[PDB]
């Protein structure tokens, strides 16, 4: 869904 | 108390520091030629703009909206870092962190954009290019109408004098926004949100004692945000459609799509 943001969020 | 408020703005400030490279601070020394040191190439023109590339980094008009994306992305990535250091954000539902910064980067970007801004023009490439309010105007529908509400809010909004500590607190009260569509759980997003304007308010009371009623001037513009935000998502819908050449970055797309 969102997996840019996810992954910049949980990186 | 007291005292934990001003630990939280001191907190966000360094944060602030650390995640956003250009800092109001730079920005109004550049743009008073105060910085003494080397000013930035203007770019007023079609010719100024191409010998400007040796200092930035097929059509003008879709060449400029294009590279605005690529400062866009690395700006998303300047607030989500900034955004992980505020106290408790990262510890709400994921889903929720997500929808808080899908609406409030567009927010945060106009917000700081104003820091980077005059009547006259804008900075670009971290203060080493300006760029005309006169040449953005200039440019080809619906390319012309695109910065200028930007220019409108920042002219209003630089008038608070704020700066890069008062800014902090600004930015993370906009992204701890309990009303967003979609979040799961607003109670604990509006528990930091109480304290970060509780911090606000504080931060402004000490840093503008001969300022008064900042603070409450300062919220009403968070309504302006999202009109020049919806605005320019409309915008956005329109060259979608008109201009299919053009390239939407992965990640503004991931953004403005359900917005």
């Amino acid at each position: 869904r969102h997996k840019i943001l996810h992954r910049l969020l949980q990186e | 108390e007291s005292a934990d408020l001003r630990a939280l703005a001191k907190h966000l400030y360094d944060s602030y520091i650390k995640s956003f490279p250009l800092t109001k601070a730079k920005a109004r020394a550049i743009l008073t030629g105060k910085t003494t040191d080397k000013s930035p190439f203007v770019i007023y023109d079609m010719n100024s703009l191409m010998m400007g590339e040796d200092k930035i980094k097929k059509e003008v008009a879709i060449r400029i909206f294009q590279g605005c994306q690529f400062c866009s992305v690395e700006a998303v990535q300047e607030i989500t870092e900034y955004a992980k250091s505020i106290p408790g954000f990262v510890n709400l539902d994921l889903n929720d962190q997500v929808t808080l910064l899908k609406y409030g980067v567009h927010e945060i970007i106009y917000t700081m954009l104003a820091s980077l801004m005059n009547k006259d023009g804008v900075l670009i490439s971290e203060g080493q290019g300006f760029m005309t309010r006169e040449f953005l105007k200039s440019l080809r529908k619906p390319f012309g109408d695109f910065m200028e509400p930007k220019f409108e809010f920042a002219v209003k909004f630089n008038a608070l004098e704020l700066d890069d500590s008062d800014l902090a607190i600004f930015i993370a009260v906009i992204i701890l926004s309990g009303d967003r569509p979609g979040l799961l759980n607003v109670k604990p997003i509006e528990d930091i949100q109480d304290n970060l304007l509780q911090a606000l308010e504080l931060q402004l009371k000490l840093n503008h004692p001969e300022s008064s009623q900042l603070f409450a001037k300062l919220l009403q513009k968070m309504t302006d945000l999202r009109q020049i935000v919806t605005e320019h998502v409309q915008l956005l819908q329109v060259i979608k459609k008109t201009e299919t050449d053009m390239s939407l970055h992965p990640l503004l797309q991931e953004i403005y799509k359900d917005l």
